[PDB]
Formats: structure tokens, C-alpha cells, sequence
């Protein structure tokens, strides 16, 4: 779905910003 | 009145975190998630255009548009960046609904982001370091720097 | 839990009010308190020097600090911009406090603070508008963007 | 009193940043 595509581009831009120790 | 409280520790919470302190830990959290919503906002706008430009929402459709989004958001993990994400992503669902004279759904909104949080993330959060940790890895407008230096 | 929910409406509440949006009457009086305390705490330092570096305060000592400094800020009037003020000292001493280890004080100050604008400022503010007056003269971060335009 | 002062250089800057319709 359309919404179902922005999930996805969110899930991208959030592993972008990911931090780690 | 209790009102005057709330307004009272809603101002020292602010000033107290301009200088690297805290009301409280709550406090500490709410600012760091503050400032990462802005930076994934900002990435986000960048890679793809603004978030709120692409939402689609009725009231008889309000709760599958949210869930359309967050089930393909965390389909393949939870991890610190994906949950800013959810959170940018309530705050953009719930501005759209104003824009588009909805306001009714801010509120059922704020309650499935709610309730996805205590069922779905938290176990993945307390099994990670907490809020604590959030706090360690984005406090201070950390992954903003991060971005600023490079 | 109530403290995912709490986050929840903190967040939400931010990103509307960047849209011009409100959560709440309650949280447009925040943000335009906040805008305003800024804004006064930068004209402040430019006439006076930082409000935090002139503080004097110890537990024995708190409350005459700050009915010293509150008395004389209301000695001849009530306006806006006093009460804005008024909410910048309770900052700064905040600040100054937990900067000098007492941060006993922190809580004791935010209770002076309620009990003072219940008692001694709500009646001027219920006879001059009331809060929705301060945001209509205030909201939108108006205070810095006259100094701004000048 | 020093404090006493602190606040009259409030109530200067509170003027100042005083808003009218």
C-alpha cells in the first residue's frame, strides 16, 4: 500500500539515525 | 490550582535541560526524543520529502493508516532509530489530521501510539538499556552533531 | 503505563506546536512561556549579566532569597512581562541550585513559584485576559521577533 | 539587598519585554 511504502521509508531514514555504543 | 503547576514544572524542565540538567528522568527523556524526532524529520524530508506530505488519513480509515505504517516500520526490527521514527511519524499523522480539520483522531492517535509502545516496544526497550540508554545515545542533540560534523 | 503515555503527549505536543499548532490551551501557554522566557533571559544578560550569576542561595537561606527577589520584581506592578520574569528568576535559581549541589531546592522552588501565581499574580492575570491573552501577545515567539525586526 | 536588586533589574527587563495589543 501507499502507507505500506512509507513504513518502509521510515524504517530506512530510522536505521540511518540509529545509534550504537 | 494544579494548572499552575504543571506550567511552572513545564518551564523549569525546559531551563533545567538548556543546561545539561533534568526535572527528572522522564524529562530527560522527552527532550532527547524531542530533538531526535527534528534530526529524523530533517534526514527524513531530505531522502524522501516531508513526512506529512505523503500521509493519507480519513476518520473511517484513521486506525489502518496507522497500522499500515507501523507494522511495515518495525516488520523486520525494533532498534533506537525505528522507534524516533514512530514517534515522528504520530507527530506528522497528527498534524495532517489538523490540516485536514480531523482533529478528532490527535487524541486516538496519541492512544495507539500509546498502547503500541507499552505492548510492542517496550519489551525490545527494557531488553536494550531502557529509556536510560536512549537518553546515553541522544541526549544532548546528539545525532544532530553526529550529522553537523560530517 | 501512564509514563509511555506522558512521552506521548510530549512529543505530539511539540510537533504541532511547530506547525502552529496546539496540543492543548495548556501547551500553547507552554511553548509561549518558554519562547518568552528565551527571549527575556537574552535581553536580561545583554543589560544585567546572566540571571544565574548573581543568585545567592542556600537551603537555610532559600525562601528570603527568593521572596527578596520576587517582592521587589512586583513591588510596583504586575505586568506580562514581569510574570515572565518572574517564571526566568525561578529558572535561573533552579540552575543556580543544582549547579551548587542543592538540588533539594529545585522542588521547594517550584512549589514557591505555584503558590506565588496562584495567590498574588492569578487575580491580575483573570482581570487582563487571562492566559489566552498572554499567547495572543506572546504565541509565536513574538517577543524575540520584534527585537529581531528592530 | 543583592537580591533585593536582582529584582528591580528584572522588573526593568520585565518592562521592557512588556506587551500590549
Amino acid at each position: 500500500s501507499t502507507m505500506g511504502q512509507v513504513g518502509r521509508q521510515l524504517a530506512i531514514i530510522g536505521d540511518d539515525i540509529n545509534r550504537r555504543y | 490550582s494544579q494548572s499552575n503547576r504543571e506550567l511552572v514544572v513545564d518551564f523549569l524542565s525546559y531551563k533545567l535541560s538548556q543546561k545539561g540538567y533534568s526535572w527528572s528522568q522522564m524529562a530527560a527523556v522527552k527532550q532527547a526524543l524531542r530533538e531526535a524526532g527534528d534530526e529524523f524529520e530533517l534526514r527524513y524530508r531530505r531522502a524522501f520529502s516531508d513526512l506529512t506530505s505523503q500521509l493519507h488519513i480519513t476518520p473511517g480509515t484513521a486506525y489502518q493508516s496507522f497500522e499500515q505504517v507501523v507494522n511495515e516500520l518495525f516488520r523486520d526490527g525494533v532498534n533506537w532509530g525505528r522507534i524516533v521514527a514512530f514517534f515522528s511519524f504520530g507527530g506528522a499523522l497528527c498534524v495532517e489530521s489538523v490540516d485536514k480539520e480531523m482533529q478528532v483522531l490527535v487524541s486516538r492517535i496519541a492512544s495507539w501510539m500509546a498502547t503500541y509502545l507499552n505492548d510492542h516496544l517496550e519489551p525490545w526497550i527494557q531488553e536494550n538499556g531502557g529509556w536510560d540508554t536512549f537518553v546515553e545515545l541522544y541526549g544532548n542533540n546528539a545525532a544532530a552533531e553526529s550529522r553537523k560534523g560530517q
